C-alpha cells in the first residue's frame, strides 16, 4: 500500500535517516489536500447507488450486443447483470479508498494486480468498464477541487485498463 | 523423475542386478499403446483453457463464498492465483499421463499441496471439488471418436482418473 | 520483457512463499526460457559476458580480457554453469547477499549531476 | 479419521446440496464389492508373523552394517524394536483400507515420524528397503499367487484392490523419505 | 565374433520368373489378423507382408515353436487345502550363456533368483566378491 | 472397405489397416453369415502355422524320393522354400475366404504358376498332393472336426463354408494340373 | 481333466492355466501314486535351471571342440540356442512323467528331431552325451540322492518314477541316434 | 538418469508449458528406437555369462603385466580377479540399462560421475577399461540395427574414458 | 524459434555435452510426423484466399456491431475492413510456418509474445479472434492425421486467447 505516509517512510528507512523537513512536507502536503479529497470520498459515498445503475446503463447504451448475445459472459440475463452491478460497484468503492489515503495504494493491491489473467479468462472486456467509469468521471456532479480528486484516482483506472 | 522404464532400472539397481525376461514382455505391450498415449494428452492440451474456465466457473456456482468479499478468493490477486493452481494441477496431470507413473506428479505439486493451503487457510475440501469438475470434463472428452480411429482407450482414462482421484485425496 | 508472456508466474510464488531467495529468483530468470530465445541466441558469448556482468554485478567490464577469460564457462559447462560461479562471487556476496536484487553501484558523482 | 462415506459428505457440505443420485453411485457398487474387500483383509492380518519375519531379516542381509558393534540395530533393544516397529505399520494399513483414505494413515503415524527418525539417527533408505519388501509380500497375499504358503478365497480379479495396498506402501515409504 | 553370416545367398534364381511375378510382389501375402475376444473393441484386420520360412518347419511349426509345458507347484508341508499345480507352455527361453572357458582361477560369472538376475561371483568354487584382502596400513 | 481390404493388396505395399466396431456391422450386413465367415477364417489362421506342416510332411512322407540328394526337398534353403510356398497358398485360399471371391487369389498367385514350377523343376504331382492336405484341414477346422483340436463355437452349420474352400482349393491344384 | 490339460498342451500358444481344490482331487484320484508322482516333478523343476547349465557344459568339459571357433557352441545365440534346446526337453519330460505316457512326448517334440539334426549341423552325439547326463540327474532328484542338495520329502520309495524317466531319456537317446 | 521421455517433461516444465506438439514428437521417436532398442538388452543379458570373462582374457592376453605385478591393484593373485568379475561388469550392467530407457540415462549419474577421483586414487588406468568393453564391441553379436543401437551407448561410453 | 531440432541442440550444450542417442531420436520422430504436417501446410495454402474471406465473414456474422460501430477500432471503414483481413492472413500463415517447422517456434516468436499489450492499447477484443479460427478449425476440409497436425496450432492458437 503505497500512501505518501508510507513513502516518504520508505525513503527515510533507505538513507537510515530521521525524518527530516524534507519528509515532513510530503505528509504535510497530504493534510492540506485531505480537506478536498475526504469531502470527494464521502459524495461519491452517498450516491452511490444512482452513479452504479447510472453507470450501468450507459454501458448497455453504448454497447447493446452485451444484453443480447447468449453465453455467460454477457448481460443478456437476470444474473449477468446483477454480477455487472457487482464490478462498476467493487470499481467504484476503490476509488473511495484512494480518496481517503491519498494515493493509489488500494486499487494497485486489491484491483490492479492480476486483473488480466480475469479479462482474458472469462471473457471480460476491458472497454465495457472504460465507459462505465467515463459516466461516473464526468456525472458525479461534484465541483472544483473536489472534482479534482476525484478525478485524478477515475482516470487512474482507466489507464490500467487501457 | 521417472517415467515406466526408469522405474525398473532403479528396482533392479538397489538390488544391483538385471530386470529379467518375463517383465520386459509387459513393457513391449506399452509401446503398442504408445500411440493411444500421444493423441490423448494432445486431447487435454488442446481444451487446457476450456477445462480450467469451465470448472472454475462451475465451482463459485455452487459456493457463492468464494467470491463474495472477505472470502479467500475474492480480491484479483487472489482470483489469478485461483486460477494458477487450478491449471497448475492440469498440467502435472497430464505429465503423468505421458510417462507412466505417478512419480512427478506427488513430487513437484503434491508432496505438502494440503499443508500449503492449512497454512494459507484456503478450503482445502473444496479444491478436490474443482479438481473432480476437471476430471469429468477430460474423461468425457477422451472417449471421443472423432479426430481418431475407433478403439478401446478405457485403462488409460482410468489411468487418467487415477491421476485425477491422487489429486482429489492429496488436497483435503 | 515484462510481458506477459515473458513473465514467470510459478517462480513468482515461490518468492512468496518464501521458499527460494532472491538469489535463487534471479538464477531462475537467467535461465528462464524468454531470456535464452531474446537476449542468448542473438548475441556471442563475448557479449553475453557483458551482459551478466552489467546487470548482476552492478559494475561494468574491467576491460576486454574479462570477456575473453569468462566466454569459455558458458561453452564448457554451460549457462546453468555459468551463473552459479557468478553469484558465488565475492563481488556479489558482499553488497548484494541472498536478500537483495542487484542495482548499478555509484552511477552518478555525489556532487554532480550527469554521471555515467 | 476419514471414511470413503464421509468423503462424499464433505464433498456435500461446501457445495451445500444434498445427496443426489450422481455421487451416490460409486458407493451402491462399493457395497457389493465390499465382501471382496473383506476376503482381502483377513489374509493380510492372519499371515502378518510372516510379513514382519520377512521385513527385518530379509533387509539386514542386503545392508549387514547394523549387526556390526556399532550399527543401528545391534543391540538386543535395536533388535527387538524394529521387529516392533514394523509391526505397528501394517497394522494400521488395515485400518486403513476398510475406510478406504488414507488420512488416518496421515494423522496417526505419518504426520512427523520422519522428523523423529534423524534425531533417533535410523538411516531412511535402509527403512524403505525394508518398506517396499513388505510390499510384494503384501500382493502375493491378495491375489493367492505366494509360493510357500496358499490360502482359501473365491474367484475373480482384484487387481483394483492390489494397487490399492500398493498406493498405500510407496506413501508409507515417502514419508520417511 | 557373434553373427559371422549376415549375407550369405546361394540361391541360382535365373531370371525366367519375372514375367509371372515381379520382384516387388514376391512372397508376399495377405495376412489376416483378429482381436476376437467377445468384446466391443473385436477388430478384424487385414495386412500385406513378406512370407518367410525357414527349414525346421516341417515338425516344428511357428506357433508350436520353443513351445514347452512348464509346471508351477506350490505346496507348503502337509497344506494340500491350498496347494495347487498350474500348467502354461509359453515361448520358453533357456537360461543365460555359458561363460569363457578360464585359465586357473579368475572369476568366473554366474547368476540367479527371480525377481532381477543378479549374477554370482566365482574363484572357481569360493565366491571372493569385493571383501578387499589387500587390507595393508603402514603405521 | 471390401475395397480398403483390397487397396491393402492391390497397392503391391506392406501397411496395417482394421476394421472397428461400427464400421464391423456395415460388412456383416453386406456379407451375408458374416458371423459364420468371421468364424470360418478365424478356423483356419489360428492353426495356419500347423496346416502347412503337416501339408508339406504328409507329401514327404508318402514321396521319399523327394528329400534325396538329387530331390528338390533337399539343400535346407530350397526346404525353406517349399515351406514358404505353403504359406502364401495358405494366406490367398484364407483371404478369398474372407472376401467371398476367388478373383484375386487367380491372378495374384495363380496367374503364371504353372510353368514357373517347370522352370525350377517342382514336382506338380507332389504340389497337388501337398494341396490336398490341406483342403483335408480345412474342412475339419472349419466344420470342427479336427481329430485333435476342437475349439468352441457358437453351435451351428458351417457346410457351405466347408464346400466353398474345397471349391477354392481344388483352383489351385487345376491351376497346377 | 486332464483333457482340459490336454487343451492347454495342444491350443499352440502361450495360455497359463491352474488348478484349484476341487479339480486337484480329481487329479489325484485319476493318475496312480499321485501322492509320489506330483513330488516327482516338483523335484526336477525346482532345479531345472541348474540341471540344464550343468550337463550342456558337462558336454564342453568332455568335447571341448564345441566352443572352438567353427564349433557348435560358439556365436553365443547359437550357444543359447543349444540352452534353448537344453530346457524345451525338461519341460516336455516332466509333463511325459506327469501325464504317464510318452505319447505326447512322441508327436510334439521327438517327431522329425533327428531330421531337424543332421539338416541343422547339430552334432547329435554330443546331444546324446548331453541328456544322458539328464538321465543322472533326473534320478538323483527323484531319489533325493543329490550330493549338493537334499529337498524335504514323505517317506518312503520313488523307484517306480525313477525307473520311468529312464524310459523318458531312452526314447530321447533313440529319436537322435 | 535422464531418459528422453524426462527431459521432454523438463523441458516443458522449466518454461512452464503443456505439452505441445513439439515434445510430443520427440516422445514418438523415443517409441521409434523401442523395439529396435529392447531386443539388445533382452538378448545381451542371454549371452552375458561369456563376455565377462572372454572379455577379462582379452586384457590379460593384452597386458601380461597384470596379472604378474605386485599390487593390490591388479588380477595379479586371486582376490584381484574376484573384483575383476565386478568392476567391468558394472560396465556391461549399465549398457543394458541405458537400452531400457532409449538413452544415456542411467551411466551418467551411476558411472562417469566423479570418476577421475576414481581412477587417479586407485592408479586403475582406463586402457584395460576401453579395451575391457573392445571386447564386447564387436563379440557380443547384435546385428542389424540391433547391433547399431547396442554399440551406440558402448562408445559413448569410450569416449568418457577416452 | 523451438523446433524439434532445435530444442534437442538445446539440451545438449545446456550441459555442454556432445550429441547422444538421447537427442537423435528427438529428430528421429520429427521426420515420421513431418509426412503428415507438409500434406496439412500445403493444402492451408492452397485454400488460404478462401478460408481468410470466409473466417472475415464469420466474425461479422457473428459480431455486427463491428460492421457499423464508428471508431478507429472497428472494421465499420475501408481501411477498417482491410486491417481486418490481413490480422486473419497473420494467423493462418503463422499456423502453416508452424506446421513446417514441426513447433510452436514461429507463433512464439511472431504472435504470443506482445499480444496482450497491443489488443489492450488498440482497443481489440480477443473472442474476435477465436471466432475467426473457429471458422479455419472446422472448415478446412482435411481428413485425418493431416487433420490431427492443422487442429493442434490452430487450438494453440485459440488457447492463447482464451
Ligand atoms: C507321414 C509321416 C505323414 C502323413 C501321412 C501326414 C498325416 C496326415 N494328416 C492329415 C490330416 C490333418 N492334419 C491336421 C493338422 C493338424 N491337426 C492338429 O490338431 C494340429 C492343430 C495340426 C498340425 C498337426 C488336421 C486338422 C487334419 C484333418 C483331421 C484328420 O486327421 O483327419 C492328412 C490328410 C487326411 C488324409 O489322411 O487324407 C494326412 C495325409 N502327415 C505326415 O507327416
Ligand atoms: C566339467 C567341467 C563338468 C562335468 C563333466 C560335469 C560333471 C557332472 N556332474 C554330474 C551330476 C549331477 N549334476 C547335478 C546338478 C546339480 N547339482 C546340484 O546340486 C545343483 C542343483 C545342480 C547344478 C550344479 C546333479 C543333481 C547330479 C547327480 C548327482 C551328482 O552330483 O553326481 C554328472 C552326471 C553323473 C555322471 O555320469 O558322472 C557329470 C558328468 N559338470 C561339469 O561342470
Ligand atoms: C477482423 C479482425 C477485427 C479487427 C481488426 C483490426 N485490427 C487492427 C489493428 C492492429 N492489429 C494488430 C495485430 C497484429 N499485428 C501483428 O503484427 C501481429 C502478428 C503477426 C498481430 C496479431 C496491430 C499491431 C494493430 C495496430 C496497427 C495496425 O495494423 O494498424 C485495427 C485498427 C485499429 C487501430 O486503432 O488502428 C482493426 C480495425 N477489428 C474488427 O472490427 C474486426 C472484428
Ligand atoms: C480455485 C483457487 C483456490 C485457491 C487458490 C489460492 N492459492 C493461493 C496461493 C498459493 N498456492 C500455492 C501452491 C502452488 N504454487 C505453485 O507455484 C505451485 C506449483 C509449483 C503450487 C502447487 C502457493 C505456493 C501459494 C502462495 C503464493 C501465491 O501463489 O500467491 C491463494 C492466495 C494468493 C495470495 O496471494 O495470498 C489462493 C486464493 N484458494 C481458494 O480458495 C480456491 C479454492
Ligand atoms: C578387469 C580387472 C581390472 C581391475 C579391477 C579392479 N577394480 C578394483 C577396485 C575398484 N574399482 C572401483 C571402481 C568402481 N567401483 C564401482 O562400484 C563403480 C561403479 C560406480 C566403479 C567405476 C572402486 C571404487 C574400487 C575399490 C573398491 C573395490 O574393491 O571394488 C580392484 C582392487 C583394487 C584395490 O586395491 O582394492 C581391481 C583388481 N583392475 C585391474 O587392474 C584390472 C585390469
Ligand atoms: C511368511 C514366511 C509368509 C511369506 C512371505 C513372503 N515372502 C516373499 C518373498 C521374500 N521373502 C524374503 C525373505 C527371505 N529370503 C531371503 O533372500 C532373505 C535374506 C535376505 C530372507 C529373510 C525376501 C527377501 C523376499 C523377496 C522380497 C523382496 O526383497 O523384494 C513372498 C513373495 C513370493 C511368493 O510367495 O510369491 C511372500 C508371500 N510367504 C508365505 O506364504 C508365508 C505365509
Ligand atoms: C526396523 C524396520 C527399522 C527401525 C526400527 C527402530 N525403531 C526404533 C525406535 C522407535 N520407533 C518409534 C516409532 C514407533 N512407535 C509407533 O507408534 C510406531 C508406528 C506408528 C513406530 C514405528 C519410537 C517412538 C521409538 C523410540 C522408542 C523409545 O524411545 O522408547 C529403534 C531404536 C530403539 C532405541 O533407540 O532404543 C529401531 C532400531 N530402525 C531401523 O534402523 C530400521 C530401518
Ligand atoms: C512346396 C510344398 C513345393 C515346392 C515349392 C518351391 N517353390 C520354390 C520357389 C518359388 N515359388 C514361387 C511361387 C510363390 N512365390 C510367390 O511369390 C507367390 C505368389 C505371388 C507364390 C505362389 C516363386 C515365385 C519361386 C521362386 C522363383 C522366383 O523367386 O522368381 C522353390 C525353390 C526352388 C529352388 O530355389 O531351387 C521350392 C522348393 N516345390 C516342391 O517340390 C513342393 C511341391
Ligand atoms: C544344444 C544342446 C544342441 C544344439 C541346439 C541348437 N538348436 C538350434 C535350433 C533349433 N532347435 C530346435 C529344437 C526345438 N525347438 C522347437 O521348437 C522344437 C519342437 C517343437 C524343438 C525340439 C528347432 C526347431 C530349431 C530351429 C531349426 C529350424 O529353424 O529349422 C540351433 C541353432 C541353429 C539356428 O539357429 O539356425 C542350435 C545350436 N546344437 C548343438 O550343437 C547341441 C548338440
Ligand atoms: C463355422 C465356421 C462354425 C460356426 C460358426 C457360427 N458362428 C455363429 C455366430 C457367431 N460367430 C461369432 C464370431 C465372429 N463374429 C465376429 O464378429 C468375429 C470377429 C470380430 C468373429 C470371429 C460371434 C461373435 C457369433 C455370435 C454368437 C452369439 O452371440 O450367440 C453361428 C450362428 C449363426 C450366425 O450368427 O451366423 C454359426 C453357425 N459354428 C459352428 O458350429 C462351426 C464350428
Ligand atoms: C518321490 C519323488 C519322493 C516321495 C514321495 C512320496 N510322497 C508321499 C506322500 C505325499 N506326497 C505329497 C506331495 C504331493 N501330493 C500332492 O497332492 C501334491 C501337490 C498338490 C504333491 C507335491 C504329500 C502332501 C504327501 C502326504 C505326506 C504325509 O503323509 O504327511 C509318499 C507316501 C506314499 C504316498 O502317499 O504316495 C511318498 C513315497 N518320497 C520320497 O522319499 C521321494 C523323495
Ligand atoms: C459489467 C459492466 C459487464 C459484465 C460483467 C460480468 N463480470 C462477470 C464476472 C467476474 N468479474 C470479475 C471481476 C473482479 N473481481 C474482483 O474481485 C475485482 C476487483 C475488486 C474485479 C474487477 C470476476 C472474478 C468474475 C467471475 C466471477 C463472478 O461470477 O463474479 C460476469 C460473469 C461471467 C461468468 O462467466 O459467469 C459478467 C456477466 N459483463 C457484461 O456483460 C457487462 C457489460
Ligand atoms: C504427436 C501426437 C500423436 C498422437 C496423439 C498419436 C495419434 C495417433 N493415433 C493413431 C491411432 C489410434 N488412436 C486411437 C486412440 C483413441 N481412440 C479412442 O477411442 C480414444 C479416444 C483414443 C485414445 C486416447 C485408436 C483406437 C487408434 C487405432 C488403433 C491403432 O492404433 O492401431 C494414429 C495412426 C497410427 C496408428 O494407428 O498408431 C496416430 C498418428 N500419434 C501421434 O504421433
Ligand atoms: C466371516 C468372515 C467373512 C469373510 C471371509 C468374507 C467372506 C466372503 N467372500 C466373498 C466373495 C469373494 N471374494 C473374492 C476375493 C478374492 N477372490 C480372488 O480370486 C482373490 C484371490 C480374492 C481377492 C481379490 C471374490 C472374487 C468373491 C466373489 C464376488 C463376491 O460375491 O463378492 C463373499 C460373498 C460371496 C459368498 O457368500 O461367498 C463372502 C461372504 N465375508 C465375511 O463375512
Amino acid at each position: 500500500m503505497k500512501t505518501p505516509i508510507t513513502e516518504a517512510i520508505a525513503t527515510a528507512d533507505n538513507q537510515g535517516r530521521f525524518l527530516s523537513n524534507t519528509e515532513l512536507q510530503a505528509v504535510n502536503g497530504r493534510y492540506q489536500r485531505a480537506t478536498a479529497s475526504l469531502t470527494a470520498a464521502k459524495a461519491l459515498t452517498g450516491s452511490a447507488q444512482r452513479l452504479i445503475t447510472g453507470a450501468a446503463q450507459a454501458v448497455y447504451n453504448k454497447f447493446p450486443y452485451t444484453t443480447q448475445m447468449p453465453g455467460p459472459a454477457y448481460a443478456s440475463s437476470a444474473i449477468g447483470k446483477a454480477k455487472c452491478a457487482r464490478d462498476i460497484g467493487y470499481y467504484l468503492r476503490m476509488v473511495t479508498y484512494c480518496l481517503v489515503v491519498g494515493g493509489t495504494g488500494p486499487m494497485d493491491e486489491y484491483l490492479v494486480a492480476g486483473l488480466e489473467e480475469i479479462n482474458r479468462s472469462f471473457d471480460l472486456s476491458p472497454s465495457w468498464y472504460i465507459e462505465a467509469l467515463q459516466y461516473i468521471k464526468n456525472s458525479h456532479g461534484l465541483s472544483g477541487q473536489v472534482a479534482n480528486e476525484a478525478n485524478a484516482y477515475i482516470d487512474y483506472a482507466i489507464n490500467t485498463l487501457s | 523423475m521417472l517415467d515406466a522404464f526408469a522405474k525398473v532400472v532403479a528396482q533392479a539397481d538397489a538390488r544391483g542386478e538385471f530386470l529379467s525376461n518375463t517383465q520386459i514382455d509387459a513393457l513391449s505391450k506399452m509401446v503398442k499403446e504408445g500411440n493411444q498415449r500421444l493423441d490423448i494428452v494432445n486431447k487435454v492440451t488442446s481444451n487446457a483453457s476450456a477445462i480450467v474456465t469451465n470448472s472454475a466457473r462451475a465451482l463459485f456456482a455452487e459456493q457463492p463464498q468464494l467470491i463474495q468479499p472477505g472470502g479467500n478468493a475474492y480480491t484479483s490477486r487472489r482470483m489469478a492465483a485461483c486460477l494458477r493452481d487450478m491449471e497448475i494441477v492440469l498440467r502435472y496431470v497430464s505429465y503423468a499421463m505421458i510417462a507412466g507413473d505417478s512419480s512427478v506428479l506427488d513430487d513437484r505439486c503434491l508432496n505438502g499441496l494440503r499443508e500449503t493451503y492449512q497454512a494459507l487457510g484456503t478450503p482445502g475440501s473444496s479444491v478436490a471439488v474443482a479438481i473432480q469438475k476437471m476430471k469429468d470434463a477430460s474423461v468425457a472428452l477422451a472417449n471421443d471418436t472423432t479426430g481418431t480411429p475407433i478403439g478401446d482407450c478405457s485403462s488409460l482414462v482410468a489411468e487418467l482418473a487415477g491421476y485425477f482421484d491422487r489429486a482429489a485425496v492429496s488436497v483435503v | 520483457q515484462i510481458l506477459k508472456s515473458t513473465k514467470q508466474p510459478f517462480l513468482e510464488s515461490q518468492l512468496r512463499f518464501n521458499q527460494i531467495s532472491i538469489k535463487d529468483f534471479i538464477k531462475g530468470l537467467v535461465l528462464s526460457a524468454p531470456f535464452r530465445d531474446l537476449n542468448y541466441n542473438v548475441n556471442n558469448n563475448y557479449r553475453f559476458v557483458e551482459i551478466c556482468v552489467q546487470r548482476v554485478l552492478g559494475r561494468d567490464i574491467y576491460n576486454e580480457r574479462e570477456k575473453i577469460a569468462w566466454s569459455i564457462i558458458i561453452a564448457t559447462q554451460g549457462l546453468e554453469g555459468f551463473i552459479d560461479t557468478l553469484l558465488n562471487t565475492q563481488e556479489y556476496l558482499s553488497n548484494f547477499g541472498d536478500s537483495i536484487v542487484p542495482f548499478q553501484r555509484r552511477r552518478i558523482i555525489p556532487q554532480r549531476s550527469k554521471g555515467e | 479419521m476419514l471414511d470413503a462415506f464421509s468423503r462424499v459428505v464433505v464433498n456435500s457440505d461446501a457445495k451445500a446440496a444434498y445427496v443426489g443420485g450422481s455421487d451416490l453411485q460409486a458407493l451402491k457398487s462399493f457395497i457389493a464389492d465390499g465382501n471382496k474387500r473383506l476376503d482381502a483383509v483377513n489374509s493380510i492380518v492372519s499371515n502378518a508373523s510372516c510379513m514382519v519375519s520377512d521385513a527385518v531379516s530379509g533387509m539386514i542381509c542386503e545392508n549387514p552394517g547394523l549387526i556390526s558393534p556399532g550399527g543401528n540395530c545391534y543391540t538386543n533393544r535395536r533388535m527387538a524394536a524394529c521387529l516392533r516397529d514394523g509391526e505397528i505399520i501394517l497394522r494400521y494399513v488395515s485400518y486403513a483400507l476398510l475406510a478406504g483414505d488414507a488420512s488416518v494413515l496421515e494423522d496417526r503415524c505419518l504426520n512427523g515420524l520422519k522428523e523423529t527418525y534423524i534425531a533417533l539417527g535410523v538411516p531412511t533408505n535402509s527403512s524403505i528397503r525394508a518398506v517396499s519388501i513388505m510390499k510384494a509380500q503384501a500382493v502375493a497375499f491378495i491375489t493367492n499367487t505366494a509360493t510357500e504358503r496358499k490360502m482359501s478365497f473365491a474367484a475373480g480379479d482384484c487387481t483394483s484392490l492390489a494397487s490399492e495396498v500398493a498406493s498405500y506402501f510407496d506413501r508409507v515409504g515417502a514419508a520417511i523419505s | 565374433g557373434e553373427e559371422e553370416e549376415t549375407v550369405d545367398k546361394e540361391a541360382p534364381r535365373p531370371e525366367l520368373y519375372n514375367k509371372y511375378f515381379s520382384a516387388d510382389r514376391l512372397h508376399k501375402a495377405p495376412e489376416i489378423l483378429f482381436e476376437y475376444n467377445k468384446t466391443k473393441y473385436d477388430r478384424v484386420g487385414v495386412r500385406y507382408t513378406e512370407v518367410t520360412s525357414k527349414a525346421s518347419e516341417r515338425f516344428f511349426p511357428k506357433s508350436r515353436m520353443n513351445r514347452a509345458p512348464v509346471i508351477e507347484i506350490s505346496y507348503r508341508e502337509g497344506a494340500v487345502s491350498t496347494a495347487s499345480v498350474s500348467l502354461s507352455m509359453p515361448e520358453i527361453s533357456g537360461p543365460p550363456a555359458l561363460p569363457f572357458p578360464v585359465p586357473k582361477g579368475d572369476v568366473t560369472t554366474t547368476m540367479v533368483t527371480d525377481p532381477t538376475t543378479g549374477r554370482l561371483k566365482l574363484e572357481f568354487k569360493v565366491d571372493g566378491a569385493a571383501v578387499s584382502a589387500y587390507s595393508d596400513p603402514r603405521a
